[PDB]
């Protein structure tokens, strides 16, 4: 049932286990034992005070509990106390019909026919292990005297059959077992224990074994029991098990058999030359997700109707196969009705350069197969916006599990002991990792290369691809971006070369005959070195205005980021100025032989929020849990509220983000219409009120509305002394901190004063720090340097931290410098080295756990070493330096925040506690006729539209696709923020492009303005009124594509 | 006891000391010499220094400046072979009660009645 391990409280010391045996095997039955373990604190000659025993079924462990509950087991005049402990040090099911010995296994892809599937290659008897307490499914397969091991989960399993294949009538001789995904390949590399069998092996990752990639090409698994007609009952515990009799025939399938290692791709060799690269994309994608078989991806009459049929309306074909669910079987009855259905009823590159709108190629690599998915809309770079031809050579590559998850340290660099001291051991999937790394992946007609990386694509590892063409190389446009052969250090050099990959946009070239030098401003004591000007540029107010106008902005902006060619930084804006680049001394990061003016942050106030750490550090500075409490009191209100009145639904809506004083659900609610008259405010606003709620459960995110989200700064001049800032809101006792905040010596509070002269200067929510002096404020701050980012302030009467602390010395290490120059080899050896000793989110998870367990917070001599080692593992992509998480500092249990089900959830008491157990008692509280053929026109034309981002993604109903948030997650979305947070990007980019599209459809539309407003009223009428509710669903957004005339109706009405 | 107990403490004292000597093998290791080898690198001559346990001896009756830190090696290592005195034998032993109360002798003077006399280190020869 549970299990069968069970741990015996205190053997004597002086018995080794061929002693313990003999005794276990008397009182109980001969041969009952399957193995016994006693753990050892030297090597082979001191064992410790308890041991472990492995019974072989449930009436041996049930009677050897009732026979040591009545304090009968005597062994050498010592009790034994048999108790339980979930060990499991043999991964074996504990019954005599789910453990098979002898079963022969076969692997293939599925059938391009209804019962007909081909397979590759057979095995000649494999051990099948069904567990059902660890949800998985072991394949133990013997080759050439080594032992390999094939994990299959449930997850990965869709479906369940059962096949024939001696044919009588009504006879079970095979199962038919389906995958979406892929198993994980283990390998068996090589006194006190009785295993008998083979054992005392090490479980490590290895890459595939089966021939040539004969694994990951299959994604099905046959298993042909002798038996069959008995084990049923045990078959239900496998997922969606289907109730049909499946017939099956052998078909030789060896054509299909690759030799690469990127697998499986469409073998487009005997097929010729005269072949496009957009159509063997779509079709290699279509084959990783099961919609279509091997052999119909590799027909001739296919691709032969495919290739005489022009290729707008090729693509369209390829498509609308993602609208199918199931896995079509019959190719060609999905294409001879689409190309009758086509004849019914440019972009690729306008969408670049006009407004930044790519269409990208990205791709997970699995470590048995590879993962193509196909374009998709992106914020587009100012590195791919000047080559517009070779937008279909760019491509971005990632390295996750076979689960779609994160890769850990135990796939890659296996600790292992040789001679003194340990060594990690590397395996298989390093240097396949390194081999795809150095040569890349052949795809069609062309291949890929290595390109860059940047400093955000580390965590999440991505790798950005090329295909060097004859034109351009991987090296042309590295070299076009400037020279990286002076930048001895590798872990410099690759942030360096990836700097120019972020989201930017261009507004005017500038020359170099505008540059004027400005020196560096020195504030540094006691030998400790820091920079008050670091990244500080001016630029003149004419090309200011001018840039504001060109970027599309109300207002100058005061400060913005700025990377021209090789520089980094921000820019202040002075009065008295004559000349528009006038870059400090530590802007250089390389040769700046490139001139762009690419930006990527304005000038503008967002509302300042909370984070845990500000939480978890101002609870140990002498305050208490007062004002937490209420300010989450007053937050939950409106949050309540905002779902039943008005004002309050517009209150929080204008102060959360998203809704800067220009958005369609804002202007709805600007003329004066209830929350629940309307079926489609509704319901954007239901989602609205749990997101919020969701964002207070997980995270904290407490409403602060005294303060403003400013960008740092800095004065030429220099007047104030360890001062604030007059701040510009559209006074004192401010509290200055940044995001990383780890010490409790880094809280700064400070007091803003009223100057008389700085309303000429125009600073608005631009912080202005002084330049003289003892230590800054942001440097001595988290290690906050002067840059662009963000900054978190509170002229409020709740906290006033009046407890300071000089913080402890945030100087690194020295820079590892190389001899010889970068050859492009040690940067893959220092990508791969990222998946490795890399703990930076964990880390500040061991710490926030560590705060509420033990008294006096962030002080004692644990919870420093934490905030120690987390300034080195954030600075992993300047210094090459592991963070070595340490043992003995996991508490070993988390609270009741996260909701981890691994270790035990004790009761939780501290600010978090009662900050939860507020909140979580309160779930369980809650132109009139002229325009009707038009609108019949489009309004299909807009929701088939509609269905191709509804059903590509996963959207629930018809709010997972407009506000962007998903409302059931995924097994590789549930834990990664990281890459959700760009997923609801490109959901919204993609219903911004659509609306867009929407805007111009209606353009072509109208031509006087009383049909402008008229339009509005029919397009109302078609998606309101219940008279006009057709077979299919009828979505809530078609008043919203044209809803800025929508208003008018009402402001009409009324008078 | 009678019969095994004193067969798995000569099979654990045979093991314990064949442990105090590949910790002595290694502090040898702390020589300015052997710099190269300590560092994160990897190495072709390392199963030289692995294999050779005779040369590793030799080394330690001659040039008297690294056979300081291979007695205190052994002097540290012995300690927990000394605490198998405990587990072994009843709490009645006639030893054991003359060495917990301090009468005469120690637990040295025990382990080499009873497993092994220990080391073995002169002044000068
Ligand atoms: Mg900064």
């Amino acid at each position: 049932t549970n299990r069968s391990t069970v741990k015996i409280s205190n053997v004597p010391q002086t018995i080794v286990a061929d002693e313990l045996l003999r005794f276990l095997e008397l009182h109980l039955g001969e041969d009952t034992v399957f193995a016994l373990e006693i753990p050892t604190t030297r090597d082979n000659w001191k064992p410790r005070d308890f041991a472990r025993v492995q019974f072989t079924t449930l009436e041996v462990k049930s009677r050897a509990q009732l026979l040591s509950s009545q304090s009968k087991l005597l062994f050498k005049t010592h009790n034994l106390r048999l108790s339980e402990a979930y060990d499991d040090i043999i991964p074996r099911p504990v019954d005599p019909r789910k453990r098979l010995d002898d079963i022969v296994l076969t692997v293939g892809f599925p059938e391009s026919d209804e019962k007909r599937f081909c397979a590759l290659e057979k095995w000649d008897g494999v051990r099948c292990w069904i567990l059902t307490e660890k949800r998985r499914v072991e394949f133990w397969v013997w080759e050439s005297g080594d032992c390999y091991k094939i994990e299959v989960r449930f997850e990965d399993i869709i479906e369940t059959l059962s096949c024939c294949v001696n044919g009588d009538a009504s006879e079970i001789d095979a199962f038919l077992l389906k995958l979406k995904y892929g198993p994980k390949v283990f390998k068996r590399v090589t006194r006190y224990r009785f295993c008998k069998e083979d054992f005392d092996f090490m479980w490590i990752r290895t890459t595939d074994f089966s021939g040539s990639k004969s694994i990951g090409t299959s994604t099905c698994f046959c298993l042909e029991v002798h038996n069959g007609s008995t084990m049923l009952d045990i078959f239900s515990g496998l997922p969606y098990y289907r109730e049909d009799t499946l017939s099956l025939t052998y078909v030789d399938g060896k054509t299909f058999a690759s030799a690469a290692q990127i697998v499986p791709l469409l073998n487009a060799a005997i097929l010729g030359l005269e072949f496009p690269y957009e159509i063997l994309f779509q079709l290699n994608a279509l084959v990783h997700a099961q919609k279509i078989s091997l052999f119909a991806a590799s027909d001739m009459e296919l691709i032969k109707i495919l290739r005489g049929m022009s290729l707008e309306t090729a693509l369209v074909i390829l498509k609308k196969l993602h609208q199918q669910s199931s896995i079509c079987y019959d190719p060609v009855f999905f294409v001879k009705t689409q190309m009758q259905s086509v004849v019914k009823k440019a972009s690729a590159y306008k969408r670049l350069t006009e407004q930044n709108i790519m269409s990208c190629q990205r791709a997970y690599v699995t470590p048995s197969k590879i993962y193509l998915l196909g374009p998709e809309l992106e914020t587009a770079n100012y590195v791919v916006k000047n080559f517009a031809e070779h937008v279909s050579d760019f491509m971005r590559v990632t390295f996750v599990e076979e689960d779609w998850s994160k890769l850990p340290a135990n796939a890659l660099s296996v600790n292992s002991k040789e001679g003194y001291f340990v060594k990690p051991s590397r395996t298989n999937i390093y240097n396949r990792v390194l081999s795809i790394l150095g040569e890349g992946i052949t795809v069609g007609p062309k291949r890929f290369e290595f390109l860059a990386f940047s400093a955000s694509q580390l965590r999440g590892n991505s790798v950005w691809m090329f295909a060097s063409n004859e034109k351009v190389k991987a090296e042309d446009i590295r070299e076009w971006m400037g020279c990286f052969r002076k930048i001895r250090s590798i872990s410099k050099c690759a942030a360096r070369m990836g700097q120019l990959f972020s989201a930017s946009r261009q507004t005017l070239i500038v020359r170099a005959q505008d540059v004027e030098q400005i020196p560096d401003i020195e504030v540094t004591t006691d030998g400790a070195d820091y920079c008050f000007s670091d990244g500080i540029g001016k630029i003149s107010l004419a090309f200011a205005k001018q840039v504001a106008q060109k970027c599309g902005l109300s207002h100058v902006p005061s400060a913005f980021q700025i990377r021209y060619g090789g520089y980094k930084g921000v820019i202040a804006v002075d009065r008295s100025s004559f000349r528009k680049l006038s870059l400090r001394d530590s802007m250089l990061k390389f040769d700046s032989n490139n001139r762009m003016l690419n930006v990527t942050r304005w000038t503008e106030s967002m509302p300042c929020f909370l984070n845990r750490e500000i939480i978890c550090l101002l609870s140990t500075l002498g305050i208490e849990d007062a004002m937490f409490e209420a300010m989450q009191a007053v937050h939950l209100s409106m949050l309540g509220n905002m779902l039943e009145d008005r004002d309050a639904a517009l209150n929080v809506l204008q102060k959360l983000s998203g809704e800067n004083s220009k958005n369609l659900l804002v202007k709805m609610l600007l003329q004066g219409y209830a929350p629940s008259s309307e079926p489609y405010l509704s319901m954007m606003l239901r989602v609205h009120h749990e997101s919020q709620l969701s964002e207070l459960k997980s995270r904290c995110r407490i409403l602060v509305p005294k303060g403003r989200i400013l960008i740092g700064c800095m004065d030429e001049m220099g007047i104030l002394e360890y001062g604030q800032v007059y701040v510009r809101v559209t006074i004192g006792k401010v509290v200055v901190t940044k995001n990383p905040c780890l010490h409790p010596g880094d809280i700064r509070v400070l007091d803003a004063i009223y100057e008389v002269h700085f309303e000429e200067k125009g600073y608005l929510d631009c912080i202005i720090f002084p330049q003289k002096g003892e230590r800054p404020h942001p440097n001595e701050c988290s290690g906050g340097d002067l840059d662009g980012d963000q900054f978190f302030v509170s002229w409020d009467e709740k906290i006033i931290p009046s407890e300071m602390d000089p913080p402890m010395d945030y100087a690194g290490s020295r820079p590892r410098l190389m001899d010889h120059d970068v050859t492009l080899e040690e940067i893959h050896k220092f990508f791969v080295d990222y998946m490795i000793s890399d703990t930076l989110g964990v880390i500040s998870t061991a710490h926030l756990v560590h705060a509420d367990r033990d008294p006096e917070k962030a002080r004692s001599q644990k919870c420093l070493e934490l905030a120690n080692l987390h300034s080195r593992a954030v600075d992993f992509a300047k210094t090459g330096a592991p963070a070595e998480m340490p043992y003995a500092l996991k508490p070993r249990e988390f609270p009741d925040f996260l909701e981890r089900f691994e270790k035990p959830t004790y009761i939780s008491e501290s600010v978090f506690g009662k900050l939860y157990r507020a909140v979580k008692s309160s779930l369980a509280q809650r132109g009139f006729e002229s325009f009707i053929e038009t609108a019949k026109a489009h309004r299909d034309m807009y929701g088939e539209k509609l269905t191709s981002l509804m059903i590509y993604y996963g959207a629930a109903n018809e709010e997972e696709i407009l506000t962007g948030i998903l409302k059931t997650k995924e097994m590789y979305l549930a834990r990664d923020n990281r890459r959700y947070g760009d997923m609801k990007d490109r959901i919204t980019l993609s219903v911004k492009d659509l609306h867009k599209e929407a805007m111009g459809w209606f353009e072509k539309s109208c031509e006087d303005e009383q049909q402008k407003k008229k339009l509005a009223s029919a397009w109302y009428y078609v998606t309101y009124n219940p008279n006009h509710r057709d077979e299919k669903l009828t979505f809530l957004s078609f008043p919203w594509i044209v809803g800025d005339v929508l208003l008018d109706i009402k402001a009409e009405n009324a008078q | 006891s009678d019969l095994q107990s004193r067969k798995n403490l000569t099979e654990e004292i045979s093991y314990g000391l064949r442990e105090a000597e590949q910790v002595c093998n290694k502090q040898q290791l702390m020589v300015e010499s052997w710099r190269d080898f300590l560092a994160v690198n990897g190495e072709d001559k390392e199963e030289d220094s692995v294999s050779d346990l005779a040369r590793f001896c030799y080394e330690r009756q001659k040039s008297a400046t690294l056979s300081e830190l291979a007695v205190s090696a052994f002097k540290d290592a012995y300690r927990d072979v000394q605490a198998l005195a405990y587990r072994y034998g009843d709490q009645s032993n006639s030893f054991l009660i003359m060495s917990k109360a301090g009468s005469k002798g120690n637990i040295g003077k025990l382990v080499q009645h009873s497993m092994c006399i220990g080391l073995q280190n002169s002044a000068v020869s």
